[PDB]
């Protein structure tokens, strides 16, 4: 029931993202001209945070299923599409330009801690994945699950390298842009260090489970951040598929994350929460230096996040 | 059991 009910809020999440992407589509235009596409866009994501954080208040401290808000939570679709669609018709009556910046200041907000929570996620889905496989490998043939593992972190390295390289080649020319060295070179020391850390004897004495394989998964998609991150800079001088595969892993983690009379299996009001911070985050994504510092640090964020989860046990 | 210190982390698969 639960993971139903999560499955069938991120169905249509992504069924209102898909919509804002299409009304981007030149050919929505005129249609839309009759009352571009990113006033739209930006209109039906601020319907989206709206309701999403208003039913995620409504949902605060849900204790038991025959509470009516649970029951509401499983059900009452009908009344959450009309809430929906009566809130969006309101999201254009409010009148643009300062609030429009207004409404990208807090898209921006939303997105980082929207790549906070996502990062945790996915260390979570590595650990996971990581304790699984090695128990199997422990059970069965070791040999065939061995090389698996072996063959995969090192295929996700080469990818990392390459990836590296392609930046090398470029972003980056010895007559200036230092600051995409710099930050190449930070990221890379960071990342080989989380890598080195997973081989601590005290560390896996405590994190039996931790291996080199969710080390490699964390290098590279902290690369793709990177290359997300000077792929936005304005400056075509120092400067979509990018976006396109930051929307793929936001579908893969909203899709992990999915996955009652006592007590609740999950909180349903921070459940409802990251799905706006979701929201926010795709909005920010279908669209200058406060960008490329807001993914910097979010790089920073989630490899301390790495050496934290790595780490603080042992303390 | 003779665990070790392995690249993917702690066990004894390879010495049971």
């Amino acid at each position: 029931n639960s993971t139903v009910t999560r499955l069938i809020y991120a169905f249509i999440l992504l069924l209102s993202t898909v919509v804002s992407y299409i009304m981007q589509r030149k050919e929505m235009e005129t249609y839309l001209k009759k009352i571009v596409g990113y006033k739209a866009v930006y209109r039906i994501s601020f319907a989206m945070a709206i309701f999403f954080f208003v039913f995620s208040l409504l949902m605060f401290k849900v204790k038991t299923s025959k509470d009516l808000r649970a029951a509401v939570h499983n059900g009452f679709w009908f009344f959450k599409i009309a809430a929906l669609i009566g809130i969006m018709v309101g999201s254009f009556y409010i009148p643009g330009g300062y609030f429009s910046s207004v409404w990208f200041v807090v898209g921006m907000i939303g997105a980082a801690l929207f790549i906070l929570i996502q990062l945790v996620l996915l260390v979570d889905f590595a650990h996971s994945w990581n304790e699984s496989w090695v128990n199997r490998m422990e059970e069965g043939n070791p040999r065939l699950w061995y090389a698996a593992l072996l063959s995969f972190t090192s295929a996700f390295y080469i990818l990392s390298i390459i990836c590296v390289g392609l930046l090398y080649t470029y972003y980056t020319k010895p007559d200036g842009c230092t600051e995409n060295k710099f930050f190449i070179s930070i990221n890379l020391i960071l990342c080989v260090v989380a890598s080195i850390i997973s081989i601590h004897p005290k560390i896996q004495e405590h994190q039996p489970r931790s291996g080199l394989l969710q080390s490699s998964l964390i290098t590279l998609y902290t690369m793709y951040l990177t290359w997300s991150a000077m792929s936005n800079e304005p400056d075509r001088s120092c400067n979509d598929s990018d976006n396109f595969i930051g929307l793929f892993v936001f579908v893969l983690c909203l899709l992990y994350s999915s996955i009652e009379k006592e007590g609740v299996q999950y909180s349903y009001s921070l459940f409802h929460l990251m799905l706006c911070l979701a929201s926010l985050y795709i909005m920010m994504t279908l669209t200058k230096w406060p960008a490329v510092w807001v993914k910097i640090s979010s790089s920073w964020v989630c490899l301390l996040l790495y050496v934290w989860t790595l780490v603080a046990p042992l303390v | 059991f003779y665990s070790r210190y392995s690249w993917y982390g702690y066990s004894y698969g390879w010495s049971r």
